[PDB]
């Protein structure tokens, strides 16, 4: 198991060709070839349609390519066309029970112009401290495609524990909105000197930090 | 899984 | 050409079991043993719970089962978690490498607990202030099942501007998260009383409220 490490959104206008990536980490995607990729159009099930780095299976259209440079493979589609939208996957078949899958992106032919997202951070509250209590949230806004990779960051150091994100919702402007959450002792809080929203979006990428103070 |  | 044939849904009671079946053909299924069971949460990767008819992945739940009888293999689910609910795909070799995928089952814990929402109201971050934006967020989180109503209040009276409200999504503990959002002006802020987000759910209304009246 792991994830291979995708791209959260990958976006072309019709036409154009694009790439998606998978980087993996020697330990399956690193000088190890069952790398396969998947087409998982919105809400029916996946298809391979790249087996073994760059072969493809029956019917499907030579468009799609495959390669992989050591520890990252890639998948091209050339004369992006509307019935292109879908989410891709990558896997690897190591030797055993655990075939890893990578991350899933969302490739998006662009129906309006591109936006990264505003990122915004918010401190535990007082009052919310007053209850021995404390949740951080990150609120990820106003950003197209709608996919986005959010990460965490106790004190510089990644931070898998107490988080959750939700999945893109569409604002009222087609423009996206997304959050995400860690929730935590308050001495857990005090224990650091600082915490960071990193939040992935096609070709920018955005950390915001917040810290520790004591108002009240 | 490859498998295959 | 055609795929593996799989129900819409297959609930069983929290505690009991669910069977899923795939059947397919003489050629797929019914031909190998290469019959891959897959899960994948709403909106996570796919992830193999079953390889090769009956074996698990080595940390797969002990209570995921296999079975291939003609052109039909089947996962039992036993020990209903809540955590189980997801869409599951069956897939098989067929002929000369290539890989069909089933239709996929929608798989629901009938008896799950009804949970009222936790509710975090927060103010406009410090730092946001300084470069002149106000945002307020309303985390609405770890409430089942998936429905809320946001409203926003100014002193007791309705905001339908600047108010943006995720759709809920499933959390790792399968409760929902969702935010409502207001942008404001400092002036905005430092002007009104109070601002509540007013989070209705199953009947019951829970509203907090915050106050410019943050030490600074």
């Amino acid at each position: 198991p792991s994830a291979l490490t995708q791209p959260p959104s990958a976006s072309g206008s019709l036409g154009q060709s694009v790439t998606i990536s998978c980087t993996g980490t020697s330990s399956d995607v690193g000088g190890y070839n069952y790398v396969s990729w998947y087409q998982q159009h919105a809400g029916k099930a996946p298809k391979v349609i790249i087996y073994e780095v760059n072969k493809r299976p029956s019917g499907v259209p030579d468009r799609f390519s495959g390669s992989k440079s050591g520890n990252t493979a890639s998948l091209t589609v050339s004369g992006l066309q509307a019935e292109d939208e879908a989410d891709y996957y990558c896997s690897s078949y190591e030797g055993s029970d655990n075939f890893v899958f990578g991350t899933g992106t969302k490739v998006t032919v662009l129906g309006q112009p591109k936006a990264n997202p505003t990122v915004t951070l918010f401190p535990p509250s007082s009052e919310e401290l007053q209850a021995n209590k404390a949740t951080l949230v990150c609120l990820i806004s106003d950003f197209y495609p709608g996919a986005v990779t959010v990460a965490w960051k106790a004190d510089g150091s990644p931070v898998k524990a107490g988080v959750e994100t939700t999945k893109p919702s569409k604002q009222s402007n087609n423009k996206y909105a997304a959050s995400s959450y860690l929730s935590l002792t308050p001495e857990q809080w005090k224990s650091h000197r600082s915490y960071s929203c990193q939040v992935t979006h096609e070709g920018s990428t955005v950390e915001k930090t917040v810290a520790p103070t004591e108002c009240s | 899984q490859x498998x295959x």
